[PDB]
């Protein structure tokens, strides 16, 4: 596999968004992954609607602003036959009436692929060969809230009890040795003001730090 | 998770 990957440099990733006070990170993770797969399929980068997921995927087991899961979101897009654009179905950070319109759909998926649980090398392969990958992490730490630079490594992080959905857009390393000081490039949904322009480098190949490879998946388009 |  490549020594480093950054799908942002290839046009697969939209600018950083902000979930604000709504437990909808699972939806931004899911739209980010679908955004990269639709880009690979068609060459057009189109921002997708998180609000469409929040308001309409309760049947699949999501709970809108009270939490959800990316795989359930990809299941909804499949069962539903489509997903509207951010432009047509804007984000308001509160649970609202499902207003899904097929005529505004700009994405579709046939289901999703799961990355073998807990396997960082399997996630590395999915990232290198597919595009941005949705992942769950343990983000419940002041150190993550105030992250700014460097490889994030938090001793209190759990690899099994997770509470936040994010997007792995690549991986890399510091220095000239590609085999050490490795990290996952992660897109967050806390605004570009949080972290490093909305992103964070999470320690990679350090025993599945913060659970990045515990519940990783991507939509099939 | 949310920004606190
Ligand atoms: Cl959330
Ligand atoms: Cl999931």
């Amino acid at each position: 596999l490549p020594k480093s990957v950054d799908w942002r440099k290839k046009g697969y990733v939209t600018p950083v968004k902000n979930q604000k006070q709504c437990g909808s990170a699972w939806a931004f993770s899911a739209t980010g992954a679908l955004e990269g797969q639709m880009f690979r399929k068609t060459g057009k980068l189109v921002s997708l609607s998180e609000q469409n997921l929040v308001d309409c995927s309760r049947p699949q087991g999501n709970q809108g602003c009270n939490g959800g899961f990316m795989a359930r979101a990809f299941q909804y897009v499949k069962e539903n036959g489509g997903l509207d654009s951010e432009e047509s179905y804007p984000y308001v950070a509160v649970d609202e009436i499902c207003k899904y319109r097929p005529e505004n759909s700009v994405a579709q998926d046939t289901g999703f692929t799961v990355v073998a649980p807990g396997k960082e090398k399997a996630l590395m392969k999915a990232v290198a060969t597919v595009g941005p990958i949705s992942v769950a992490m343990d983000a419940g730490h002041s150190s993550f809230q105030f992250y700014k630079s460097g490889i994030y490594f938090e001793p209190d992080c759990s690899s099994k009890n997770l509470d936040h959905g994010v997007l792995v857009v690549g991986y890399g390393f510091e220095g000239a040795n590609s085999q050490n000081s490795k990290y996952w490039l992660v897109k967050n949904s806390w605004g570009p003001e949080w972290g490093s322009n909305g992103y964070v480098k999470i320690a990679k190949d350090k025993n599945n730090h913060c659970g990045i490879a515990t519940a990783a998946s991507y939509p099939n388009v | 998770q949310l920004r606190q």
